[PDB]
């Protein structure tokens, strides 16, 4: 049957664009805060919000991100502020995935925090540090709850685990990372018609524009937090001019 | 091969202990050096090459020394101590090193990376590097810089880079999430000596081939000293390298208890320990399925011991294994214990242990009284305390 | 043996190198060690125990360690190194230590004491007196307690009480006449446990038999592992317990070369050097009619050197004999000679060696550009360089 | 025949007492001034002047005579100096002997420090880290340059060393320290009618008569170091003090 996501992405491609996918860490700078951070990205225009649950060991994010997720930590973030904050997006109107490293759904349950997670109206997972190989349990929590699963490709990844990485994976495929960006897209794209998602360091309108020729989906992390820490309102603007960036005309 | 995990580094079934919980971005890189060292480990030009440099430049093998004036501590039980104290570089951590030294110039790296809590490791990989013209950046935790800085010298004066952590607890859980770090980044050139028995696959099942070594001597030493198998076979239990090292060979002895002993610090019951088994649950950390010592919500618990070796929260998926199918038993020692126990080793039979050790030393002494006089028990003394003289002078009342 | 002195102490009979030159109220102490060590050297107990303490204690044999890594450095030789560094306690002062402190357990004395200047010799003596039970008391001159630190805290850890002597140098001559002080007035329970191959006889004689183990697997090693004797041996000569060990038993291969290298401080031109053979003249001192530096009136000169270990203004007088022969050739390496192997010991083959031992393996470099490629050259590496990391890392600009 | 020191002895042996054995060392606080306080010591009624050598490394020396010798040797005192001391001891009526270290003498050259201590009006040579075990040169020496040759005993010395010793000196034997000086100087007698010399850290008149009822002559040092310390006026008076405690015994 068809993803979750899949109508979204169904809908940019008919108005030749791809979709903006927003991250934020759930608690930065506090719970509340965060929340209508969360909901002024719906209002702005971003198709996907992807809602980062903080993490004590968080190997694969930049320093933005690390520096925010550490305050969100100090100031007492739970896991189930997380599923809050899935609630108030779908509330808004919006289309939430949670990102989080993979223990912490290993000690809430990996059943029960998928049916939670769908529950609270979330449409899928993505998950930076579990590979296909370790996800038996989650395949089958995955295809209980109707939930997509966003798995990771590199530039690195050999054929062989790029092609069962884009099988294992339903809603999009994260093209983690220079002409390596496109060179990963057009090899997903050979195996499979799934949707890519592509992350960069995404700071302005002109970056999200370029991504936007390849790509299915841009995603933007770190400067959202960089314009949230300044305020709400440069927050605003910034979701703004991605989202006249990722539509081509 | 009997106590091996399967191929995707599992051991106890396929969704067991161990594993690989890393990112895709790793896995080209992981896959190389699994490849890399199956080839390996069965070319006898390997082995000849890492016993080589095992006899010639590290002195193995160590010697296993009966420490009579310990026997009116420890229930009048007779306690060996297998002296990795006396390898180069001061500790067993040398051991793995150079097989894996061995192997990054075999895979065509020029550059080696490593992770140090009590800089052991972090001497260890430089001196390989130095020796085999391999360049060298080591990542050590703040907190580990300060307690440990005899090694920070050392590392430097051996030609490498010292990157201080200041990330997290800036002690070795934080200078691994460093070194993983750097290695995503520079994987076309870039090793990953890891210096203890867990991480992804392979690194726990090298690191104990590598260790191994101390468990075939020892069985051999103790049925020549002892003129039997001993009561009793114990480590102190990091990682896990030096105590997977030295009980490997015991495993099939069904009379042979091992036990491994654990970092309490100020005490199980206070928040400020690394006792790992005894207070901690499964989980995913660094890269394997194990336990750790983690809150409600799946949050890391920062460890403390006086111990930077032992402060870890952590343990290698081999002991979670071991302690699920009862061949092992897992038990705390407090920092004053250990203490104590290097206090009595300096004293009594002239040695100065690391702390890490004096951990299992005082464990040891324990267990004598529990099993009585007579009972034959190896103790491995997994390195030296030229490091921590500072430290235990100071705690001692000597300056 | 044919090296041996006659029963007053003298090598090489009317020259007279060795001898006795002591107060009447040492005599009594002094010929009964001397008969202690006729009587035990030939008790197969005796033998056996420090045996046993070799083997499971200090780790014995020390292994030979070609060095390729430093042959393009040293004209294409191949350099042997021989490990003493690896010892328990970092030097060859162990294997005297062990054999001397046996001794005064079987003489019944209570009490050992001993000068030290490295502080290697401090923590060996320590070390087996805490082995043994024994009261240890080391004498260290205080600008070594300042710059040896590292070991005067390992010294206080292993039960040992330290000294600080503020007379004269302040360094190992001052602490050698304190010690003398003390043994004249505790002479009836107090054991000398003398550090190097000088004093009166027995000294001389007896450190070079418990130093000989050195020499002795050196020789059965280079046969082993490269077909031949060498073509020279080498190593650092402070009063010359490690040369002497080493050398002794290629004494009678006449085409076994012989070199004994000594500090040099600034230069041998700028009156603070310690180079004993290259600047000093025959004399009476401590003990022993050996060379010194001396001045016209025959007062001692002070030596000076980075190395606390070669700071000694005397040497034995087997090495005075050895070098009348013409056997022994003994040539000066200065601070920055040393300093230069010391740094690329450390690039080169991940060893951190004793600021002593750079000395030696500065000379084999020099040696090995000499006697050209394919030359085989053994290397005394009679200790590592922990207490001495702090000043080389100084000296390199690393902190 | 009868070495030098001989007829000393037997005068104090006629007058019913015995010798006062003075030590001062050359150089201290300098040379004129050493040579000032030697003369006043012939003058003040010493019998026998051991002028001492100042050495580097003065094993036996105590904490007054060391301090002495060192300043000594930074004021730059030299071997010869303690010739010329010698000869104004003896121009002035007093009898020297010397008191030395044994390298400054093989420095010197035996035989020719023999000679030049002759010519001086030396009498002998005190050798305190010098055995007969070593001493063929000197003995050869003391025999043609007509030096007494006083070898140290101890309370420590095995009756074989003692004897050998003894036999071994002339002019004097220096019994050098309970009860154990006057059991050290009852173990040469036994063996030998030689006058004994005993040390004993003497400074008063007390002590010295004491010593003076079983000794043939009582040394005294630091205490005469201390006193021209303080002056040369007190030397004088401590010296007379002492010249009174060795005809009491
Ligand atoms: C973590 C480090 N050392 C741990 C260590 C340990 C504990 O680590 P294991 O990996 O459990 O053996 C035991 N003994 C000594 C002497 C050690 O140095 C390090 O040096 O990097
Ligand atoms: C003087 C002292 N050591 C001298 C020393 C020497 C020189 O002493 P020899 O007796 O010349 O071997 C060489 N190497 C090392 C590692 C040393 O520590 C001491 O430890 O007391
Ligand atoms: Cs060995
Ligand atoms: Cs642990
Ligand atoms: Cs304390
Ligand atoms: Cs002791
Ligand atoms: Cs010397």
């Amino acid at each position: 049957e068809a993803s979750r996501l899949g109508p979204v992405f169904d809908s940019c491609r008919a108005n030749n664009r791809a979709a903006l996918i927003g991250y934020l860490p759930t608690g930065y700078p506090d719970v509340p805060a965060s929340v209508a951070a969360m909901t002024a990205l719906v209002e702005s225009g971003c198709d996907i919000i992807e809602v980062g649950v903080p993490y004590s060991d968080p190997g694969m994010d930049g320093p933005t991100i690390a520096r925010a997720t550490e305050a969100a930590l100090r100031g007492g973030v739970r896991v189930r502020d997380t599923l809050a904050a899935v609630e108030a997006i779908s509330i808004a109107g919006g289309r939430a995935v949670v990102m989080t490293y993979w223990n912490p759904v290993l000690r809430y349950g990996v059943d029960a925090f998928a049916r939670d997670l769908a529950a609270a109206g979330g449409l899928g997972l993505i998950t930076p540090d579990l590979i296909p190989d370790e996800a038996q349990q989650w395949l089958a929590a995955s295809e209980e709850h109707r939930l997509d699963r966003i798995f990771l490709v590199a530039p690195s990844s050999t054929p062989e685990r790029l092609a069962a990485t884009v099988e294992a994976s339903r809603g999009f495929v994260y093209a983690a990372s220079s002409q390596a960006a496109p060179e990963l897209v057009g090899r997903v794209k050979a195996v499979s018609d799934i949707p890519v998602g592509v992350g960069l360091g995404v700071r302005s309108r002109a970056q999200a524009a370029q991504i936007a020729q390849y790509a299915d989906g841009v995603i933007v992390g770190s400067a959202l937090v960089t314009a949230l820490t300044e305020g709400l309102p440069r927050l605003r603007a910034l979701t703004g001019e991605l989202a006249a960036g990722v539509r081509l005309g | 091969t009997s106590h091996d995990p399967d191929s995707g580094g599992h051991f106890g079934g396929p969704s067991g202990w161990g594993g690989r919980y890393v990112p895709e971005a790793l896995m080209a890189v992981i896959e190389e050096v699994t490849a890399a060292y199956q080839k390996e480990r069965v070319s006898q030009d390997f082995l000849d090459d890492l016993d080589r440099l095992q006899a010639n430049y590290a002195g193995r093998p160590s010697p296993l020394y009966e420490a009579t004036r310990l026997s009116q501590h420890a229930g009048s039980a007779r306690i060996f101590l297998k002296r990795e104290d006396l390898n180069h570089t001061g500790s067993h951590k040398i051991n793995n090193v150079l097989g894996q030294a061995l192997l990054a110039r075999r895979m065509g790296k020029t550059r080696v990376i490593a992770e140090t809590g009590a800089g052991q490791h972090g001497v260890a990989t430089a001196t390989a590097c130095a020796l085999l013209g391999l360049d060298c950046v080591i990542y050590m935790g703040g907190i580990d810089t300060a307690r440990q800085a005899l090694n920070v010298a050392r590392m430097r004066l051996l030609g490498a880079e010292v990157v201080a952590v200041q990330t997290g607890s800036k002690t070795l859980k934080d200078a691994i999430n460093e070194a993983f770090r750097d290695w995503v980044a520079n994987a076309d050139n870039t090793y990953y000596c890891f210096g203890t028995a867990a991480g992804p696959h392979p690194f726990p099942t090298m690191v104990r081939d590598f260790q191994r070594i101390i468990g075939m001597e020892a069985r051999v030493q103790i049925q020549g000293q002892a003129g039997r198998l001993p009561d009793a076979v114990v480590a102190c239990v990091g990682g896990g390298s030096n105590a997977i090292g030295i009980f490997h060979a015991f495993l099939d002895d069904p009379g042979v208890r091992l036990v491994g002993f654990e970092a309490a610090g100020d005490g199980v019951e206070t928040g400020r320990h690394a006792a790992t088994f005894t207070a901690g649950s499964p989980g995913a950390f660094h890269g394997s399925f194990s336990y750790l010592l983690q809150d409600e919500d799946g949050q890391t618990i920062e460890s403390h011991s006086i111990s930077a070796g032992l402060d870890y929260p952590g343990v290698g998926p081999e002991h979670a294994w071991l302690k699920e199918a009862g061949r092992v038993d897992y038990r705390p020692i407090t920092d004053s214990e250990a203490m104590d126990a290097f206090g009595l080793l300096c004293r009594m039979e002239g040695i100065i242990p690391a702390i890490e050790s004096a951990h299992a030393v005082a464990g040891a002494l324990k267990l004598g009284v529990e099993l009585g006089r007579g009972a034959v028990i190896v103790v491995n003394l997994s390195g030296r305390g030229d490091k921590d003289v500072e430290t235990a002078a100071k705690w001692f009342g000597l300056l």
